RNA sequence: UCGGGAGAAAGGUCGCCCUGAGCAAUCAGGGCCGCAGUGAAGAGGUCCAGGCGACUGUUUAUCAAAAACACAGGGCUCUGC
RNA sequence: UAGCUAGUUGGUAAGGUAACGGCUUACCAAGGCCACGAUGGGUAGGGGUCCUGAGAGGGAGAUCCCCCACACUGGUACUGAGACACGGACCAGACUCCUACGGGAGGCAGCAGUGAGGAAUAUUGGUCAAUGGACGCAAGUCUGAACCAGCCAUGCCGCGUGCAGGAUGACGGUCCGGAUUGUAAACUGCUUUUGUACGAGAAGAAACACUCCUAUAUAUAGGAGCUUGACGGUAUCGUAAGAAUAAGGAUCGGCUAACUCCGUGCCAGCAGCCGCGGUAAUACGGAGGAUCCAAGCGUUAUCCGGAAUCACUGGGUUUAAAGGGUCCGUAGGCGGUUUAGUAAGUCAGUGGUGAAAGCCCAUCGCUCAACGGUGGAACGGCCAUUGAUACUGCUGAACUUGAAUUACUGGGAAGUAACUAGAAUAUGUAGUGUAGCGGUGAAAUGCUUAGAUAUUACAUGGAAUACCAAUUGCGAAGGCAGGUUACUACCAGUUUAUUGACGCUGAUGGACGAAAGCGUGGGGAGCGAACAGGAUUAGAUACCCUGGUAGUCCACGCCGUAAACGAUGGAUACUAGCUGUUGGGCGCAAGUUCAGUGGCUAAGCGAAAGUGAUAAGUAUCCCACCUGGGGAGUACG
RNA sequence: UACGUUCCCGGGCCUUGUACACACCGCCCGUCAAGCCAUGGAAGCUGGGGGUGCCUGAAGUCGGUGACCGCAAGGAGCUGCCUAGGGUAAAACUGGUAACUAGGGCUAAGUCGUAACAAGGUAGCCGUACCGGAAGGUGCGGCUGGAACACCUCCUUUCU
């Protein structure tokens, strides 16, 4: 591969617009983390960890409405790439989508959110955002 | 394209050519005609175009167009150029102030006074 | 024509004595003499452009050495022993 | 612009310079730089900054401040702490001047000025009264630094050219008596900001030096008056007639705010683009009215924005300009999972710095503003140090999914070389036989009574392989087709076994590369460029007919071009189906799963045509290419 | 007299191709002839800076000699290195100009032909070779970015 964040992230965005219910991304580390960030912004249903694989798999189960389903995810792209990697202090964190959506920025502690590192002002990568 | 192919060779910026070359970049040029005479334009107009071949001050032969009617422009008159081409006589890239050191102003002119180089009444 | 043109063109030193570095040679510093130091003799003048002949070569012994002849190369044609 | 450097690169000892050092010399070695751009050429003083822009950026380096270089053009040294010295010296060169002809004196890139050049930029002014500088104990002297004054609407800011009432008055443009300028005007009351006259009238001045008492110590401190203004009787205030002393430029077809008439009739002319004028012009000239700006208004010249029109932010390559002809691969760019270490990138804190001035914010003084004072922010940057270890880089270890190797089943017009077969065409020999054969839309040229065309048998020679045979198959592409053998290469599936990231792309570069073409030596049946006749046509250097050379073929080579096309670069991963077919596996059949090859179409893309799981769908990496048409794939090297 | 619509002319409908739209009585190409403009080549002519190799080399700093001045120092006088300037030789870069010559863009749209746009009247185009007043023609290979037509000779299987 080249971008294993982009591949997991191109999954999802193609399953969203498939309209599928289930995902079964191979896993790694920043997998997990994003998925956990993920879940708790509340962007997907749940997420397993499905073992019995020498890499491991990730199932991950997408979110829509009861009725005129509108996929909660409607944009979610890569701000760093291999060919160019972009970091930031905290002060230079994206603004995405006017504060209504998240940008993921690997800091010094951990994965955290672009408002959830503000507060703590440490800077990092911005990996993605999500609108 | 691609951000190693910009980090090698970047973006090529031209220089945006002028329009007015033979003046040395100067808002007026003196200079001397050799031959007034008078042209026709492309399509469809038709006209008899006053034009002058100036010699400029820096070694420059261009051929200058006489606005307005009315002048004295002999074989020999010293003509200052301001610039400004017309889209009828191919060739003619240079106007004459009316109302420089040795050329004629207008008569009778009252409403574009301050251009043709007209007094006030 | 990659071989040439080419010794292209255009320049510098050369005598005698001493010292030192040196492989004999030679070199580097000084000093002296004369108008002149490869001091006599022997040893390419050079460049630019055109015609002819590719070239070396041969020719009217005894008025013509050439753009003439020859030449390597190219072609046509004859020849089955 | 692909090689540059010969004291050049390093070393050993001296001479040295304030000081290390090839700075210089003597000796030894051949080193040093270069695609991350040496060398060479063109241009240019650098920065704080100015303009523009939402920002990222772009364009310049006036005035203010800091650094560097220069003083007619060049070289050298002295004095001096400091100079290889603007108003010092010596020498040489070019100009100008004096001369008794022997010889001498000069340098406004200092201020004010002259000539020339240019579209264009000013007084041969006043004072040291403040600040600074040199000398002096001081008084004091000098200061074209500096402070003032004159000229230029050159730019920024501010004010004025009056304020209230007053009818639809003359006069103009326009319509067929009305509307328009128009409370606009005449006229009636009021103010002098500004302008003129007169009377008062500043700050910028704090001090220095000399005589007086205090303390301590020869250092500091207080107070006194005759003191010290170029601007200058300048700013400013008060008094008295008087709306008196003061408004122009551009535009009016669309872009773009504003329309009517008269004159000219493709003329005169207008024009930033579209474009208007050939006799009813809202576009030309004039008149009226209207719009904008305003002591200014337009044109030109140079910049930024609009221009996403060089796009990191922020574009594309099927048909509009754009995928290299195709592979291999160097430098380079990117990196499957887990784990341990460092902390280089990244992030956070601290200290230093990031001059002043300038922009922005806030607040004060000039009656406001421009301007000036103060404060903050900013100066996105750099150095040292202390922490965090999530991500990238480095080192170590582990794993198999990527990749490669091995084993078994197979697969093909996949290459090179050598043999061989038939049909057909041409020629020759022999037999039979007589008047035609061939060709066209019709004819003719052509072969024929020297026996053609036709037929039989044999022989010779060259090229290509009917049926199979096709949106088949193989090859990186070009391309590969009668049959056989030898020497190779490649691909697919699957129970294996094996190594463990060994991967993707790839500028320079290498190899291959249709046909045509070129060189040398053979071969030459058919076809056939050029060419020769016949025919058509007004002409026919063509289409048509009859011949025909090179070529097409073979063995070594040379060039490297195509509509070299899927007009679609190579990888990897996801996202609906239906329907054939090729080679495998699992299947007693149904059918299922990999690897290739076609058609329909959903969503999604696209300007549309169309594409659509073998994407032109959604992402990431690398390479090449595109920036209006012509000139032009042209000129030069 | 009329068998009939295959031909000649005109008109209607459907599909198809188009580079035409004042609409084929359209559009458009090339050579030659006459002017204007800018840019190349060329026997030669004429310059401008900078570099290198030699010769000569003012002043000046620094050395040698110094039989002459001085009591010592030192100096006068010769002389050496370095270096501005001058002379010379061959090249490199670059500017102007030149008899003649090749091609390009416009002008009134002159002369000759009709090559492309419809199946453009011989389908077009690309690479290449030859030839011709010119557009162009032909040979070999390749593409559809071409129109009109556009399903088939064998019917069915045994281990050879």
């Amino acid at each position: 591969y080249t971008d294993p964040i982009a591949d997991y992230l191109t999954r999802v965005r193609n399953a969203v617009a498939a309209n599928h219910k289930v995902v079964e991304i191979p896993a790694s580390n920043l997998k997990k983390e994003i998925t956990k960030i993920l879940f708790d912004q509340g962007y997907i249903l749940s997420y397993k960890f499905e073992q019995n694989t020498v890499q491991g798999s990730i199932k991950i189960a997408l979110k829509y409405d009861k009725d005129t389903k509108e996929p909660v995810i409607k944009d979610i792209q890569r701000i760093s790439k291999p060919g160019l990697r972009k970091y930031a202090g905290a002060a230079k964190l994206p603004r995405i989508l006017n504060g209504l959506g998240i940008a993921i920025v690997s800091t010094s502690k951990g994965l955290m959110t672009g408002k959830q590192a503000k507060q703590l002002n440490v800077g990092g990568e911005v990996i993605c955002y999500v609108y | 394209p691609t951000i190693q192919q910009l980090v090698r060779t970047g973006r090529t910026q031209i220089t945006k050519k002028s329009k007015s070359v033979a003046l040395d970049s100067c808002p007026q040029r003196r200079g001397v005609c050799t031959r007034v005479y008078t042209t026709t334009p492309k399509k469809p107009n038709s006209a008899m175009r006053k034009v002058a071949r100036v010699r400029l001050t820096n070694g420059n032969e261009v051929n200058a167009y006489i606005p307005g009617e009315g002048h004295n422009l002999q074989e020999h008159s010293i003509v200052l150029v301001r610039g400004g081409r017309v889209k009828d006589l191919p060739g003619v890239r240079y106007h004459i102030v009316r109302g420089a050191l040795d050329t004629s102003g207008v008569a009778g002119r009252t409403q574009r006074r301050s251009k043709y180089g007209a007094k006030r009444p």
